[PDB]
C-alpha cells in the first residue's frame, strides 16, 4: 500500500530538460 | 548409503568444498550457483541456501532466472513473507523486467491477498510499463468482478499508451458492459481528444481512420445515424488526406448514393491503379466516371 | 436471403435484388462466400464498375475462405472480360497464385494461360509456383507450342516421374541427337 | 518470442491454473505483518512443487528419446543439425 | 501524463547548428587511432594513440606529423594532456599509466598498480591527481607528485570503459561496461549516486564544458546527465544509430557521437535533436566494417572535431560557415512517441 517498491519511482525516468530546455544547470 | 548423522555432515562438507571450489574459479556460472542452492534446499538447511542465493545475486543481479529460483525456493518451505520481501526487492532492483512482476502477481493471487495485488498493479502501471502489463492488469480487474476503478485505469491506460488500440480495447470492454450510454460517451471522449491534438503529434491517419470506422459502426448498431453523418462530414472537414476516411465513409454509404460510392471508390481504385503501374483501364474509368476536366487533364498526364 | 433475392427478382421484374445483394453483404453470418458469389452471378445476369468494386471487396474480404477461391477468381476475370482483358487474366492468375484450394486455383491459371511472351511469363510463374511438377509439364507443353528454348524447358521440367519420360519422348518428336539426349537423361533419372 | 511475451503468456497460463479451483503494521519496527490464510500458502507450495516436478519429468522424457562419440557430442551435433 | 510532456516538447524548438564536412584526413598511424586528445592550453597540437603503441602528435593548422612518441608496448588505449601542468598522461593494455613530460618529450613517471589493461585516464582539473580505470573494474586515483595510488573507487561490477574527472563534489564520473554510471564521494571512497539508465555497455562518456553535466552512451541510447544532484537531464534521439565508441561534446552544445556503424552522428546537446548524420568514408583499400570512428575530440575553439577512426585515419571536421536556417537545416526533428524515451 504505497510502499511496494518504494525505492523505484517514475520521476527518475523523466528527463528534466525534455520539458524545459535551457534549464541552466 | 547415507546412514548416520555425522557421516551426513561429512558428506555435506565434501559436497560444499566441491561446489565452493567450482564457484571460486567461475564466480559467474549461475547454473553452478543455482545448482548449489538446490543442494542447500535439498539438505533442508534454508539459511545456507538463502546465503548462497544472496551471494549469487551479488555476483550477477541481471540473471533473472536466479531470482526466480530463489523466490520459488522460498515459497517451497512456506516462508511466504521472505518470498514476498525478496520479490519486492527484486522489483526494486529490476522493475523493467516483467517476469518478476508477474511472478509476484501470481504469488499474491494464489495467496488470495487481492487488495495487495490491486495495489502493486497500480504501482507497476504507474511506472509506464509495457502495454502487456496494462492488459494483464485489466484481465485481473475483470477477473475481479467489479467494473469501477477499472474505468479509471482504462483512462490512465490511455494516459500511458495513447494508442488507438487502447481506445478500441476500452470500447470492446464497454461492449461487455451493460450500460450503452458509456460506450457512446467513451467514443465522444476519444473523438474529442483526437480533435484537441489534431496536428501531427500522435498516431498516423490509419489509427484515426480505424477509430472513426469503429465509431461509425457502433452508431450503425444504435439509432442516431444523423450524428454519424455529421461526424463523417466533420471528419472530412477536420482531417485532410482522406483516403482511409473516404473509403470508410463510402463503405458506410454502401451499407446504409450508389453512384457516389462507385465514383469515389472507383477513383480510389484509379489512384491504387496508378500506384501499381491497367493504367489504360484507370484513365478509361476516370473518363467514364467523370470532373471531365480532371478526366482529360489526367488523361493527358 | 436467397429467397428474398428470388422473390424480389420475380415480382419486381435488379434494384430489389441490389439491396437484397446489400442484405447478403450485411449478413456477415456464415455461408457468406456463397451469398456473395450468388449476388455476383445475379448482378451480371440481371444486366457495372460498382459491380466490379463489389467483386473486389468480396475477393479481398473472402481470402481466408479456402473454398471456391478458383471460382471467385473465375468470377472476377470473367466479369472483367464481360466489361471489356489480358491483365484481368493476370488478376485471375494472381488470385489463383495466392494449398489444395490453391491447387484448384493453379489449374484455373493453367486453363486461363492455355487460353492466352505474356503466355510464356504466365507459364514460368505457374510452373515455378508435386503440383509444381505437373505445372512444369503444363508449361513445358506450352514451350512445345512456342525448338531450343522448348527443349531447355522440357529438360528443366524433367529435372524437377515416368509421365515425365513420356513428355520428354513427345518433345523429342518435336532430333536423333535429341532422342539420344532423352535416353541419356532418362538413364540419369533411373540412376537417381 | 521475447521474454516480455513469454512471461505474460506464462502468467496467463498459471492464472488458468488458479481459475481451476489483512494488514497490520507496527510503524516503529516497520514490520508489516500480513496475516493471511495458511491453507492457501500450502496450496501454493504443493502446486508450485507440482509445476516444477511436471517440468522436471518433461526433460527426463525428452532426454530419453535417443555421428558422434560421447553423450555431449551427440547433443552438440543435434545443436548443429537443428540449424 | 505522457501527452502533456510530449506537447511541451513539441512546443519548444531545438536551435539550428551549422552542419559539418570532412575538412582534413590524415593517414598517419599504422593502426587504429583509439585515443585522441588535444592540448587545452594552446589549441596548437593534438596527440593520438595508435594500436601500434606509437602515440603521434599532430599540428592542426598544417596537419603534419609533429612528432612520434613510443614509450608503451601495447595499444595506447587512452591519453590525456593536462592543461594544468605540462604532462601528457597515457595508458595502454600493458597496464602502465605512463606520464610523459612534454617539456622533455620523454616519459617521467609510471603508475604501477593496475591489475588489467587500463582503458582510460582522466586528469583532475583542480588538483595534481589523476584518475584511471580498466578491466580491473576499478577506478584508481593517483597522487602525481608521489606516484602512489591514493584511493581505489571499488564498486563497479565489470570493466570500466570511461571515466571523467570533474571539479565539484562528484569528482569522478565512472562509466562502465556494467550498464551503469557512477558519481563518487571521492573523499569517502563511495558512490554518492549511481545512475543506471542504460541497457548496454556505457562505453562513451563526455563532460560538457560550460554546463556541468555528462553525456553517456549505450548501444543506441545516449542519455545526458546533470551531475549536481546526480540526476538525469535528457534522453536523445539515438534510436537506430550504432554502438557509440566516443562521445566528445563541443563547446557550443554540439554533442558528438561516433558510430561502430561508421556514421558520424551529431546532436544538439541541449535537446537531443539529431541535427546531422554523416556516413563516413573509408580509405580506398579498407573493408566495410573498418570504417568505425573509435575516437573523437573537439578543440578549444569547438570549430574542429578530430576523429580517430579504425581506417588508420585521423579525420577532422569543420562546421560550415556558409550555412543558414534555409541552407542546410537540421533533420526535421520529431519526437517519435512510439513507446519512447523522447
Amino acid at each position: 500500500t504505497d510502499q511496494i517498491a518504494k525505492n523505484v519511482k517514475l520521476d527518475d525516468f523523466i528527463p528534466k530538460r525534455q520539458s524545459n530546455f535551457e534549464l541552466s544547470v | 548409503d547415507i546412514l548416520d548423522l555425522e557421516e551426513l555432515r561429512e558428506y555435506q562438507r565434501r559436497k560444499r568444498t566441491e561446489y565452493e571450489g567450482y564457484l571460486k574459479r567461475n564466480r559467474l556460472d549461475m547454473g553452478q550457483w543455482i545448482r548449489y542452492a538446490q543442494f542447500e534446499i535439498e539438505q533442508h538447511d534454508m539459511r545456507r541456501a538463502r546465503s548462497i542465493f544472496e551471494r549469487a545475486l551479488l555476483v550477477d543481479s541481471s540473471f533473472i532466472p536466479l531470482w526466480i529460483r530463489y523466490i520459488d525456493a522460498e515459497l517451497k518451505v512456506k516462508c511466504i513473507n521472505h518470498a514476498r520481501n525478496l520479490m519486492n526487492r527484486a522489483i526494486s532492483t529490476l522493475p523493467r523486467v516483467d517476469k518478476l512482476w508477474y511472478k509476484y502477481l501470481i504469488v499474491e493471487e494464489s495467496l488470495n491477498n487481492v487488495e495487495i495485488v490491486r495495489s502493486l498493479y497500480t504501482k507497476w502501471c504507474s511506472l509506464e510499463p509495457g502495454v502487456n502489463a496494462w492488459n494483464s492488469f485489466v484481465d485481473f480487474e475483470i477477473r475481479q468482478k467489479n467494473w469501477n476503478g477499472v474505468r479509471e485505469i482504462y483512462s490512465k491506460y490511455v494516459m500511458a499508451h495513447p494508442q488507438m488500440q487502447t481506445w478500441l480495447k476500452w470500447v470492446r470492454f464497454e461492449n461487455r458492459h451493460g450500460n450503452t450510454e458509456f460506450t457512446r460517451s467513451v467514443y465522444s471522449l476519444a473523438i474529442d481528444t483526437v480533435a484537441n491534438l489534431q496536428n501531427l503529434q500522435i498516431w498516423s491517419d490509419m489509427e484515426v481512420a480505424k477509430l472513426v470506422n469503429s465509431f461509425a459502426h457502433w452508431e450503425a448498431a444504435q439509432q442516431e445515424y444523423e450524428r454519424s453523418s455529421a461526424l463523417y462530414q466533420i471528419a472530412i472537414e477536420k482531417w485532410p488526406s482522406n483516403q482511409l476516411l473516404k473509403a470508410g465513409l463510402l463503405d458506410f454509404e454502401k451499407q446504409f448514393n450508389s453512384i457516389e460510392e462507385t465514383i469515389s471508390y472507383k477513383r480510389k481504385m484509379e489512384y491504387e491503379t496508378i500506384l501499381s503501374n491497367y493504367d489504360t483501364w484507370w484513365l478509361y474509368l476516370d473518363l467514364i466516371s467523370e470532373f471531365p476536366k480532371q478526366i482529360m487533364q489526367t488523361f493527358e498526364k | 436471403a436467397m429467397a428474398e433475392n428470388f422473390a424480389l427478382f420475380l415480382q419486381n421484374h435488379v434494384m430489389e435484388s441490389f439491396q437484397v445483394y446489400e442484405k447478403t453483404i450485411p449478413l456477415f453470418p456464415p455461408e457468406i462466400q456463397y451469398e456473395l458469389w450468388i449476388e455476383y452471378l445475379e448482378v451480371a445476369t440481371s444486366h457495372p464498375e460498382h459491380i466490379r468494386f463489389l467483386f473486389e471487396k468480396a475477393l479481398k474480404n473472402l481470402c481466408s475462405n479456402g473454398i471456391d477461391c478458383k471460382t471467385i477468381f473465375i468470377a472476377y476475370s470473367v466479369f472483367e472480360e464481360r466489361i471489356s482483358i489480358s491483365k484481368s487474366i493476370e488478376i485471375l492468375r494472381r488470385g489463383a497464385v495466392i494449398l489444395e484450394s490453391r491447387l484448384q486455383l493453379w489449374r484455373m491459371c493453367i486453363s486461363k494461360a492455355e487460353s492466352t511472351s505474356v503466355t510464356r511469363e504466365l507459364y514460368q510463374e505457374c510452373i515455378q509456383i508435386s503440383k509444381a511438377v505437373e505445372f512444369v509439364i503444363k508449361f513445358s507443353d506450352f514451350e512445345s507450342s512456342i525448338t531450343i528454348r522448348a527443349r531447355e524447358i522440357l529438360a528443366y521440367g524433367a529435372k524437377l516421374n515416368t509421365e515425365l519420360w513420356d513428355s520428354f519422348e513427345i518433345f523429342e518428336l518435336k532430333x536423333x541427337x535429341x532422342x539420344x539426349x532423352x535416353x541419356x537423361x532418362x538413364x540419369x533419372x533411373x540412376x537417381x | 518470442i521475447s521474454y516480455d511475451q513469454l512471461a505474460k503468456l506464462s502468467y496467463e497460463k498459471t492464472l488458468r491454473n488458479l481459475a481451476t479451483q489483512k494488514v497490520q503494521k507496527d510503524t516503529k519496527t516497520g514490520k508489516i505483518t500480513i496475516a493471511d490464510d495458511d491453507k492457501l500458502v500450502n496450496k501454493l507450495a504443493v502446486s508450485l512443487q507440482s509445476e516444477s516436478k511436471k517440468r522436471y519429468e518433461a526433460r527426463k522424457r525428452q532426454m530419453q528419446n535417443a555421428s558422434f562419440i560421447n553423450d555431449k557430442n551427440k547433443q552438440f551435433n543435434e545443436k548443429l543439425s537443428r540449424e | 501524463l505522457i501527452v502533456n510532456r510530449y506537447e511541451k516538447l513539441l512546443s519548444q524548438r531545438p536551435e539550428w547548428h551549422a552542419p559539418w564536412k570532412l575538412s582534413r584526413v590524415i593517414n598517419g598511424h599504422l593502426g587504429w587511432v583509439r585515443c585522441v586528445a588535444i592540448d587545452p592550453v594552446d589549441n596548437e597540437w593534438f596527440i593520438t594513440g595508435s594500436n601500434d603503441t606509437t602515440m603521434k602528435v599532430w599540428d592542426l593548422a598544417t596537419g603534419k606529423l609533429k612528432t612520434t612518441l613510443a614509450g608503451h608496448v601495447m595499444t595506447v588505449r587512452d591519453v590525456a594532456v593536462s592543461d594544468r601542468h605540462p604532462y601528457l598522461f597515457s595508458v595502454s593494455e600493458d597496464k602502465t599509466v605512463k606520464c610523459w613530460d612534454l617539456e622533455k618529450n620523454q616519459i617521467i613517471r609510471d603508475y604501477y598498480g593496475h591489475l588489467s589493461g587500463v582503458r582510460t585516464v582522466s586528469i583532475h582539473p583542480t588538483l595534481d591527481l589523476i584518475a584511471t580505470a580498466g578491466r580491473d573494474s576499478v577506478i584508481k586515483l593517483w597522487d602525481m607528485r608521489t606516484r602512489i595510488p591514493v584511493i581505489t573507487l571499488v564498486g563497479h561490477k565489470g570493466p570500466i570503459n570511461q571515466v571523467q574527472c570533474t571539479p565539484v563534489d562528484p569528482q569522478v564520473v565512472s562509466s562502465s561496461t556494467d550498464a551503469t554510471v557512477r558519481l563518487w564521494d571521492v573523499v569517502a571512497g563511495k558512490t554518492m549516486k549511481v545512475l543506471t539508465h542504460h541497457k548496454r555497455s556505457v562505453r562513451a562518456t563526455a563532460l560538457h564544458p560550460k554546463e556541468f553535466s555528462v553525456a553517456s552512451a549505450c548501444t543506441d541510447d545516449i542519455r545526458s546527465w546533470g551531475l549536481a544532484e546526480g540526476s538525469l537531464l535528457t534522453n536523445f534521439e539515438s534510436e537506430k544509430t550504432g554502438i557509440i565508441n566516443t562521445l566528445s561534446i563541443n563547446q557550443d552544445d554540439v554533442l558528438f557521437a561516433g558510430g561502430d556503424n561508421g556514421v558520424l552522428s551529431f546532436y544538439d546537446y541541449k535537446s537531443g535533436h539529431k541535427y546531422q548524420s554523416l556516413a563516413t568514408r573509408e580509405m580506398v583499400g579498407s573493408l566495410e566494417g573498418e570504417r568505425s570512428v573509435l575516437c573523437s575530440t573537439f578543440d578549444k575553439t569547438g570549430l574542429r572535431l578530430i576523429t580517430g577512426e579504425a581506417d588508420k585515419s585521423i579525420k577532422i571536421w569543420k562546421q560550415d560557415e556558409t550555412a543558414t536556417k534555409e541552407s542546410e537545416p537540421g533533420l526535421a526533428w520529431n519526437p517519435n512517441l512510439s513507446a519512447k524515451r523522447f
